[PDB]
């Protein structure tokens, strides 16, 4: 209706102000020189520590940017403090990918954040599991195929943020309302923007994707352990999914 | 959940960092 | 009809309800030797329905036409979500609990004492309690499960595209059935899909507990359930 | 794969 166009307006702003530009800022976190190129090769013995360290640094940065993001959402900060924790711990990573996706390029399957170009190799070389990374490249290729708009991206993010099944919550009924409200708006925005991008079941697909994020997130908490160093390097990410 | 303190620190603390 | 005849899906659901008899030996005395471990009972049930699950899939239009490799892949991929969604919808009737295909019941406390509360409690509110509210019918149930079944992203698939397309057909057939059978409910289709994400987490947590119970020995898990729990 | 066959087996005879 009207109050909706207002909510979306609120979100869109909070987003464009706190996360939209988080990618350009990755150069602040000691990115290994190669990352500035679009064609390597790299040293088979080249210290991986720096790269891993970078991955942990950009993520911490992205999670704290994502928080500042949620703080600009009255509907959010209007919840129990412990409730905000459970929703953050439950969707910070999920929101991260939905937002990171805007830098993903299909022709190359690379992530382009400012002067940097993150390839899949980098992650494997950094130490993460191939299977895991592969599930991530999948999410991004999918989501990027749907050719979403800025309003739909943030709308999809907020639908993930306000999720009742997220462990640790209490005002489930209270939060559930936010989600169902969040979904309606998301669908409405879609419908009121018919064919010629269609893929019609666009809303049916994002629900799929929100499910795939679930799995992907469920994997983070797993990777952190299998990598010692990381945990210590980034406490925040360790808190979020632990 | 008792744990989660970095988070709490983060939610409130007024942003501008300092 | 339209490749994904909503008419055939509801039949596939009605062929393996079970329907009758399955709940006469559990809710009418029995159990050779003994069975009081909620986890074990749940596990014997899951093994039981793992067979009916094969019957089911086969009746879902076009499933059987897929390469043998693909069927095995898809069923390995979503057997737990498919199974959960089914027993959760069968439980719409029971109070604080679920009704296992064997006829036995399991309540909130029993799961807790079994140390599997929480995942059991969210099943109750994110699935059962939610299906009850909007009264989703066996046709919608079957459509969600079908959607769940046709996942292009399973690895090893011979034709991701085919699987993709079939899934989009269930989307078409379901949206239709909804706009029709429920015109006064504009967003029903979307409300139905909202379950997917929650069904995923629950799926994931159930596999975790399952793998834990497998390593610890005890609480025996019949074959088939054992053959689905060998790390994908 | 010499494992995960009972599934396969059951997927080859639901006619009967
Ligand atoms: Cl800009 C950009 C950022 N990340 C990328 O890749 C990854 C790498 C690891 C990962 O999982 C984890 N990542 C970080 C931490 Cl600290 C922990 C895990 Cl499990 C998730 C995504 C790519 Cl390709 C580009
Ligand atoms: C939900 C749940 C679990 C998993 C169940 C699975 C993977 C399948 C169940 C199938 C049934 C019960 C089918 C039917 O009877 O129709 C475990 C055991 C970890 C403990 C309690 C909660």
């Amino acid at each position: 209706n009207q109050q909706q166009k207002e909510l979306v307006q609120i979100l869109l702003g909070a987003h464009t102000r706190h996360v939209g530009p988080l990618f350009d800022q990755f150069v602040q976190f000691r990115p290994p020189a190669y990352l500035f190129m679009h064609h390597r090769p790299f040293q088979p013995r080249g210290p991986v520590l720096p790269l891993l360290t970078h991955f942990a640094d950009i993520n911490t940065f992205m999670v704290q940017q994502i928080i500042k993001f949620t703080k600009d959402l009255p509907l959010f900060r209007s919840l129990t403090m412990e409730d905000q924790i459970s929703l953050l711990k439950g969707a910070a990573v999920e929101i991260l990918h939905i937002s990171l996706n805007t830098t993903f390029c299909l022709q190359t399957e690379n992530f382009f954040c400012g002067p940097l170009c993150y390839k899949m190799e980098d992650a494997v070389h950094a130490g993460f599991q191939y299977e895991f990374l592969e599930s991530i490249l999948h999410f991004h290729k999918n989501l990027k195929g749907l050719h979403l708009q800025e309003p739909e991206y943030v709308l999809m993010a907020a639908t993930a943020l306000f999720s009742p099944d997220r462990p640790g919550v209490t005002q489930r009924e209270e939060i559930d309302q936010l989600q169902e409200e969040m979904a309606l708006i998301l669908n409405n925005h879609i419908m009121e923007q018919q064919s010629r991008l269609q893929s019609r079941f666009l809303y049916a697909k994002l629900m799929g994707l929100l499910a795939d994020l679930r799995s992907i997130n469920n994997a983070y908490s797993y990777e952190l352990q299998r990598l010692e160093e990381l945990s210590a390097m980034t406490p925040l990410l360790g808190e979020i999914c632990s | 959940a008792k744990e989660n303190a970095l988070l709490r620190y983060l939610l409130d603390k007024d942003d501008t960092k300092d | 009809n339209e490749d994904m005849p909503v008419e055939r899906i509801l039949e596939a659901e009605l062929a393996v309800e079970p329907k009758t008899e399955t709940y006469v030996e559990a809710n009418m005395g029995l159990n050779p030797s003994s069975p009081n471990d909620p986890v074990t009972n749940i596990c014997q049930a899951a093994d039981k329905q793992l067979f009916t699950l094969v019957e089911w899939a086969k009746r879902i239009p076009h499933f059987s036409e897929l390469p043998l490799d693909d069927q095995v892949i898809l069923l390995r991929a979503g057997w737990n979500e498919l199974l959960i969604a089914s027993f959760s919808h069968r439980s719409i009737a029971v109070k604080d609990g679920i009704l296992l295909a064997t006829g036995l019941h399991v309540h909130r406390n029993s799961a807790h004492s079994a140390g599997v509360g929480a995942i059991f409690d969210r099943v109750l509110t994110e699935l059962v309690s939610k299906m009850r509210d909007m009264q989703m019918d066996k046709t919608e149930l079957g459509c969600l499960r079908a959607i769940v079944l046709f996942n292009p992203d399973s690895k090893g698939l011979s034709n991701p595209a085919e699987v993709e397309a079939l899934r989009e057909k269930v989307y078409a057939s379901l949206e239709a059935y909804c706009k029709h059978k429920y015109p006064e409910q504009p967003g029903r289709f979307a409300k139905l899909l909202l379950r997917l994400p929650a069904l995923r987490s629950i799926g994931l947590k159930c596999l975790e507990h399952l793998f834990f119970f497998k390593l610890i020995g005890d609480t025996p898990i019949d074959t088939f359930l054992m053959e689905m729990l060998e790390a994908p």
